[PDB]
């Protein structure tokens, strides 16, 4: 009679007959990336293909269902992200061109190609080659020759094809009433129907815009800060006025500053907090970290693994008796059966990286007792940032050495301290202009708020503007210089990180506020606590059944994106930059050039 | 995967305690009358389990 059980029948029919073929394509794609043979690829092929075909029918059948009429919120949400038209709303000449563009572009970024001349071949590719060229160098004309390389080798290729890329695009964001591309990315954050919790498309830029103009005083101690490095280093490639290079940033694309830690630490002279001997001389292997993480989890508050988990999960890389891609990555295959492909070794980072792992296992089987269009995280952030909180509590040397790692005879001097935030800041807020300017870039490019014939031309005034790096030669209107990342050649967000990095410092400060606990952030535990873990626990199994802003207070209690907690965490490491850029000049020009 | 048991999902009324029924006749929601295979408001009552 009425239309909501006829939606409710509907959708629970759908689930019923969509768990079993992501089961079996979520069990092709692990025998796929388990076992390099064509059967494998063939048969993940298969049920990928099966799989699009039954989504693409499954939404045209219920695209006849009204969405006016639904008073249930979750009925509304699963059918909101059922109606999915997707690149359906083009021509099939439109849709397979735009496809064939994808294809190729894919193509391109992973083939890679250097070709230096003087040289037979000198022709490397692109991780084994430019990733290590630019990441281990110590000279100036090395790295400026191959970024401007790769940037005009990109360029040139990819120059003609951005724009009918960004025109299919725009073509496809507004054939699905929507205004522009990203507004069609914004409406991943948008919801309705709840009133007092609502949140507009318009509002996350201008949270973001507020968040940024309170992140910009830490950038510019970072940017004042690296600044007087270089100088020290430095003392003719670098001046007092002018922006930082473009090619001395350890990156092809400026991201993460991971490298620079290396050559500005303050002091090196001084021990790192590196417990690789002590993992190495107790006789530690790969089945005593995944132990040690499952006992900090149910200490935390989480609950114990499944038996299929440690039965059908390779901890061991099995070398090269057989292919296997060594790539960690949390599978969900939907029916209970959880486990982690990752060929972890006996290292820090590849400890962090299970705790992570599991963090995310944890976070998928919170909401496993929901359907299938719910047992999914709320937006494109958070399923991230629960797995990068675990990762950021466990790595304070308290927690090692209640476990076992640090000896218990070890100094807590500030220098170690600062040396961590220092390294911490260099990989977190060194990406976050970057990404804002790239977000703004793109969306003003996707609405039509920047002319086609200057698209470069914002570009390298915005990398001047926002971001403290200045490029050492111009480059015209043919080089596709802003189309150089990995995730604007793929069609893929950007955004999510900025918004992961803005949550895990907010679930950081919560977690620490929920034990009991007081004092500086940089050190605090979330170990052998009652409270936060229950206090998590009941934010995690919520997922999709509840919008994020109201999902966002009962883990925090802020009914909006801050950004403070950002500044009590750096404010140890803010305090001293302050210390020490007093007596140096803070801030860049845009009118002093490298050149 | 197991596919060789069946459950019935939908139908006009429920079970009475110690009943037990073979029918199969196809769940009808809507005012639309069906002719013997699904559609709109139409639908199959048995489903294989995995």
């Amino acid at each position: 009679s009425t239309i909501e059980e006829q939606a409710k029948t509907f959708l629970d029919k759908f689930n019923h007959e969509a768990e079993d073929l992501f089961y079996q394509s979520s069990l092709a794609s692990w025998n796929y990336n388990t076992n390099i043979t064509e059967e494998n690829v063939q048969n993940m092929n298969n049920a990928g293909d099966k799989w699009s075909a039954f989504l693409k029918e499954q939404s045209t059948l219920a695209q006849m269902y009204p969405l006016q009429e639904i008073q249930n919120l979750t009925v509304k949400l699963q059918l909101q992200a059922l109606q999915q038209n997707g690149s359906s709303v083009l021509s099939e000449d439109k849709s397979k061109r735009l496809n064939t563009i994808l294809n190729t572009m894919s193509t391109i970024y992973s083939t890679g190609k250097v070709c230096n001349p003087d040289n037979p071949q000198e022709c490397l590719l692109l991780e084994p080659g430019l990733n290590e060229i630019m990441a281990n160098s110590l000279d100036y004309n090395e790295r400026l020759w191959a970024w401007e390389s790769w940037r005009s080798e990109v360029g040139k290729q990819l120059r003609p094809l951005y724009e009918e890329y960004v025109v299919l695009k725009n073509e496809m964001a507004r054939a699905n009433h929507y205004e522009d591309y990203g507004d069609y990315w914004r409406g991943d954050y948008e919801v309705n129907g709840v009133d007092g919790y609502d949140y507009s498309r318009g509002q996350l830029i201008e949270d973001v815009e507020h968040t940024f103009e309170e992140i910009k005083p830490l950038y510019e101690h970072l940017h004042a800060y690296v600044r007087a490095k270089l100088m020290n280093a430095y003392p003719s490639y670098i001046s007092p006025i002018g922006c930082l290079p473009a090619h001395l940033l350890g990156d092809m694309w400026g991201r993460f500053w991971t490298n620079l830690y290396s050559l500005t630490v303050p002091f090196g002279q001084k021990p790192n907090i590196d417990v690789t001997d002590a993992m190495v001389d107790q006789a530690w292997d790969a089945q005593r970290i995944f132990k040690e993480a499952e006992k900090f989890f149910v200490s935390v508050g989480l609950p114990n693994m499944t038996q299929g988990f440690w039965e059908n999960s390779m901890l061991t890389d099995p070398g090269n008796v057989q292919k296997a891609v060594c790539h960690p990555t949390a599978w969900d295959l939907g029916k209970g059966d959880f486990r982690i492909l990752m060929c972890t070794k006996v290292t820090m980072d590849d400890f962090l990286t299970a705790h992570h792992e599991m963090g995310h296992i944890q976070y998928d089987m919170a909401y496993a007792a929901q359907p299938f269009l719910l047992r999914n995280g709320a937006n494109e952030g958070f399923h991230e940032a629960v797995g990068e909180i675990m990762s950021l509590s466990a790595a304070t040397p308290k927690h090692l050495k209640s476990i076992g790692l640090l000896s218990p005879d070890f100094q807590e001097d500030n220098e170690t301290e600062i040396n961590f935030l220092l390294k911490q800041a260099l990989t977190i807020v060194g990406t976050l202009p970057f990404t804002y300017m790239l977000e703004k870039w793109r969306w003003m490019v996707f609405k039509g708020e920047i002319p086609k014939d200057q698209w470069m031309k914002k570009w390298w005034e915005m990398k001047r503007e926002i971001v403290g790096v200045v490029e050492p030669v111009p480059h015209d209107e043919t080089y596709c210089d802003p189309a150089s990342l990995f995730h604007v050649s793929n069609d893929y967000s950007f955004i999510r990180y900025y918004t992961r990095t803005l949550y895990q410092f907010q679930f950081q400060e919560a977690l620490c506020q929920a034990a009991k606990h007081e004092g500086p952030l940089h050190k605090c535990d979330i170990s052998n606590s009652t409270e936060a873990g229950q206090k998590l626990f009941n934010m995690l199994r919520l997922g999709k059944s509840e919008p994020w802003t109201l999902a966002l207070e009962n883990v925090v209690g802020a009914k909006n994106m801050n950004v403070r907690p950002l500044l009590n965490y750096f404010e140890p490491l803010f305090t001293w930059l302050k210390d020490q850029n007093k007596n140096s000049f803070v801030g860049w020009s845009t009118d002093w050039s490298p050149y | 995967g197991n596919y060789n048991y069946l459950y019935r999902l939908f139908r006009k009324s429920n079970l009475k305690p110690f009943e037990r029924d073979i029918s199969t006749e196809i769940y009808q929601a809507g005012s639309t009358p069906c002719n013997g295979v699904e559609g709109f408001n139409c639908y199959f009552p048995l489903q294989s389990y995995g």
